[PDB]
């Protein structure tokens, strides 16, 4: 069927991560300078305050103890 | 013979550990 006239008319027409790393960077008790390193040293009277802490090994000693396979802790 | 040794120089302040220079 033949196309109205107006239809074929019409279309002629329109076409915090980073921090983090700071304060691990901050935490630094030493740095080196020239050819000898130099060491931050904390006050002693703090030092006194603390309590006397852990040593890590002794602990993770029992740790590899406490898991291993004779244990069966399954 | 000549010294082969690390030397570690110690300061209280974590600001004078900055600055810290060896000739200073």
């Amino acid at each position: 069927a033949e196309l109205p006239e107006e239809l074929l008319k019409n279309i002629d027409q329109k076409d915090k991560t980073k921090k983090r790393k700071t304060l691990k960077n901050l935490r630094k008790d030493s740095v080196k300078r020239g050819k000898f390193r130099v060491q931050l040293l904390s006050t002693t009277q703090d030092s006194k305050t603390l309590p006397p802490k852990k040593e890590s090994s002794i602990i993770r000693s029992k740790d590899r103890w406490l898991n291993r396979k004779a244990l069966n802790k399954g | 013979f000549k010294s082969s040794g690390n030397h570690t120089i110690f300061v209280d302040s974590r600001e004078k550990m900055n600055e810290f220079t060896p000739e200073k």
